[PDB]
């Protein structure tokens, strides 16, 4: 585990000692690797920057440059945390707590998302030690990648107004059913802006010279549309692909460079990496020993290493 | 029972007339709505004079 401890610094509200008991299996973001550390850098008051608190995109950027840690065992003197970034060498598969409305799967990669849900705030309050605690919500990673694209684009609509007030909310989610509504309260600009620029600048490099030949086959896409099932379902209705349909540009130097093969490389370099440069890295994977295929809300799932 | 000045006013035949009949054949395809890959080769001929 390469054991790391966090002590109980000063006093105890006597029911709130039991509040630390039911947080077993949650995640602490501690911005270090320590053998002992105070509880002051733990809470959300440390997540608050100079003067201002981060938004749910800034908390992504706040959870960027800190280190997650697993609650292992809860003492009245200390709390032993295992440093996820290094000390994931656990054949004992140190256990986590699922605090999420989604019943997951077996075999999901699990990445951490700030509490942004309408009813799972994960707000526990300490008044003897005046601190506020937001636990991250562990979620499956495609469902995690369906969230971060919404919240930045919702903040993309925070730059430009123009349109009438009835906008698509980006606030109805879909997992097999299960209509989810999240919170849209505040959108800090710099958390939107720096997230928007890497969405711009990576999509710059992901276009290359041999990429341009693919753009010719855009009318070839709709030729498969009215003659099969798979393509017509692949072609989205709310897509620009159905909108843009309504050429080599020769410039041929040398022609032994494999121009089409080189196109799919650098496109995958930056447009292939769009979930992980915006959000947190997944290192938690669902692995139950008993053959249980799903893990209930509130359960203690065994946790294995990087996916 | 058709008298004189009715068929006397058949004088107006000089203005409009018709020469002969002609079979019109202009076929069609399945619509936007049934035109798939197998139905793209489908034609339906319609004849009329």
């Amino acid at each position: 585990c390469f054991e790391a401890d966090i002590a109980i610094p000063s006093g105890i509200s006597r029911p709130d000692a039991a509040a630390l008991q039911r947080c077993e299996g949650r995640v602490v973001f501690l911005p270090t690797i320590r053998r002992q550390l105070a509880l002051a850098d733990v809470a959300h008051e440390s997540f608050v920057s100079g003067g201002v608190s981060p938004d749910t995109l800034g908390l992504l950027l706040a959870y960027r440059r800190r280190f997650p840690a697993v609650i292992t065992r809860v003492l009245p003197t200390r709390i032993v945390a295992c440093p996820v970034d290094l000390g994931l060498t656990h054949a004992g598969t140190v256990n986590l707590r699922n605090t999420s409305p989604v019943d997951l799967c077996n075999g999901d990669p699990v990445s951490l998302v700030p509490p942004v849900f309408e009813g799972q705030a994960t707000d526990v309050r300490l008044e003897s030690l005046d601190l506020t605690l937001r636990f991250p919500v562990p979620l499956p990673t495609p469902l995690a990648r369906e969230i971060v694209a919404r919240l930045v684009a919702r903040g993309i609509r925070d730059l430009n107004p123009r349109t009438p007030g009835e906008l698509p909310d980006l606030n109805v989610l879909y997992y097999n059913g299960a209509r989810l509504s999240l919170v849209a309260d505040v959108q800090q600009l710099a958390s939107v802006n720096t997230e928007l620029r890497s969405l711009v600048l990576n999509m710059v490099y992901s276009i290359t010279e041999g990429t341009t030949l693919i753009l010719t086959l855009i009318p070839r896409l709709l030729a498969l549309s009215a003659q099969d099932g798979y393509v017509n379902a692949l072609l989205q209705m709310q897509s620009v692909t159905r909108e843009a349909a309504q050429a080599p540009m020769l410039m041929q130097d040398g022609e032994r460079r494999l121009p089409l093969y080189e196109a799919l490389v650098a496109w995958l370099a930056h447009a292939g990496q769009l979930g992980d440069i915006l959000a947190l890295a997944p290192a938690v994977r669902v692995c139950t020993f008993d053959g249980a295929a799903v893990v209930q809300s509130g359960d203690m799932a065994p946790v294995i290493r990087y996916p | 029972v058709v008298d004189g000045p009715a068929m006397l006013t058949l004088q107006v035949l000089a203005h409009n007339m018709a020469e002969r009949t002609t079979a019109l054949l202009c076929s069609a395809a399945p619509d936007a709505g049934a035109n798939t890959a197998s139905t793209a080769n489908m034609r339906i001929f319609d004849g009329a004079l």
